[PDB]
């Protein structure tokens, strides 16, 4: 669960970061993205200090 | 060529009818590979084409 979604989100984020000039970037857009950076993002699996943080929307 | 067998309730007897050619004639704008292969190496500008992949930015 929540495996394909995180990979897709990381891929989209990397594609947007490495291609700022492009207007619309999607998961199918043939644009450069570093797969090692996506692996590093998934490797942040080890989050130990946040679930939702009560009293704030997202901090 | 141009002859067709007409069989149906409209005709009294099954018949073989020679069809006149149309005017104008239906023509399909096809591409001839052998004719184009007999010419010299023609360069399909690979930079206008690759700017048409991205209409504005894609």
């Amino acid at each position: 669960h929540n495996q394909v979604s995180q990979f897709k989100r990381a891929v989209v984020l990397n594609k947007e970061k490495y291609n700022p000039e492009f207007k619309k970037i999607t998961y199918d857009s043939p644009v450069y993205f570093n797969i090692n950076e996506v692996f590093n993002y998934i490797y942040n699996l080890n989050e130990e200090v946040i679930n939702k943080i009560e009293g704030e929307p997202s901090l | 060529a141009g002859e067709c067998l007409v069989v149906g309730d409209s005709t009294p007897i099954p018949s073989i009818v020679k069809l006149e050619l149309p005017n104008p004639e239906p023509r399909s704008q096809s591409i001839k590979f052998h004719k184009k292969w007999s010419e010299s190496w023609r360069t399909p500008s690979f930079e206008e084409v690759i700017m048409r992949w991205r209409k504005e930015n894609g």
